């Protein structure tokens, strides 16, 4: 549920 | 004149070492991109426009981390940066202790809100404001930005590109792929704000982004809703101008770095 989130 | 130790991480925004400064043991941050895969330049020579925008903030302390030297390579740029220790980075430290309570809460929000005062004052727009760009060095209570690489010199016209992260990126860019740097920094702190107070951002789609409804997942006080409903206006001239979030009702009796690392750090 929760992540990152890669530029671009 | 480094001591290159582990690598840090990697991505978007290049490879990232430890390393230490030979001359006084200083820690270090160790970056570095390669030329190929930056897009953005500016004016030495042709250097990539986070170098020229980091010189324009290093300048005296701040909650921005400071580019202390760069390098040109062949194939690559070398970026020295201020390492804190010990050292966690926003998003980590929300994933690890979920939801923030209100207060420590307020304390990060004012210092991300005065690191980005302090870029716009010098002329810098960072154009990627989010928990995964934010450090926080736990002895001191004190937050730092890192990542101009999607950055661009502060202007009052219009900007019709974007390589920050659109999940943080306002309506106005979604639909009309044109935004103006103030309230779209703002919007992107409105995210950031949510982000801290209920443990993940509101939003993930683009229908969610440009409907603009505020769900909260946690309890949060009736005055953190208001301001966070505020940042995220979907007209980019209803949100507040900095001033205004800092003079917000939410915003009042900060605590210092120092009170907020003994409460809630140490
Ligand atoms: C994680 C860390 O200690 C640190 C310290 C100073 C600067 C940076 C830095 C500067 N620019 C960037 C861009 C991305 C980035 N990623 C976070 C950690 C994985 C490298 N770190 N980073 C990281």
């Amino acid at each position: 549920k929760r992540r990152r989130h890669p530029s671009g | 004149q480094y001591q290159v130790g582990p690598l840090l991480g990697s991505g978007g925004f290049g490879s990232v070492y430890s390393g230490i400064r030979v001359s006084d043991n200083l820690p270090v941050a160790i970056k570095h991109v390669e030329k190929d895969r930056i897009s953005d330049w500016g004016e030495g020579t042709r250097v990539p426009m986070e170098v020229v925008l980091l010189k324009k903030v290093s300048s005296g302390f701040s909650g921005v981390i400071r580019l202390l030297d760069w390098f040109e390579r062949p194939d690559s740029f070398v970026l020295i940066l201020e390492r804190p220790e010990p050292v966690q980075d926003l998003f980590d430290f929300i994933t690890e202790r979920g939801a923030l309570q209100e207060e420590l809460a307020r304390s990060f929000f004012w210092q991300v809100l005065e690191a980005v005062r302090h870029c716009h004052n010098c002329g810098v727009l960072h154009r990627d404001i989010k928990d995964e760009n934010i450090l926080i060095d736990l002895n001191r209570g004190e937050l730092k930005l890192i990542d101009f690489g999607s950055g661009a010199l502060l202007k009052d016209t219009v900007y019709t590109d974007f390589d920050g992260t659109r999940v943080y990126s306002p309506p106005e860019w979604i639909r009309y792929h044109r935004y103006h740097g103030r309230s779209a920094a703002v919007w992107s702190l409105g995210i950031l704000l949510y982000d801290m107070v209920c443990g993940d951002i509101p939003f993930e789609h683009d229908e969610e982004i440009i409907g603009g409804q505020v769900f909260f997942r946690q309890r949060v006080s009736s005055e953190c809703q208001h301001l966070i409903r505020w940042c995220l206006a979907l007209r980019p001239s209803d949100r507040p101008t900095f001033e205004e979030i800092q003079n917000h009702p939410w915003m009042q009796d900060v605590l210092l770095p120092q009170e907020t690392a003994e409460i809630h750090l140490h």
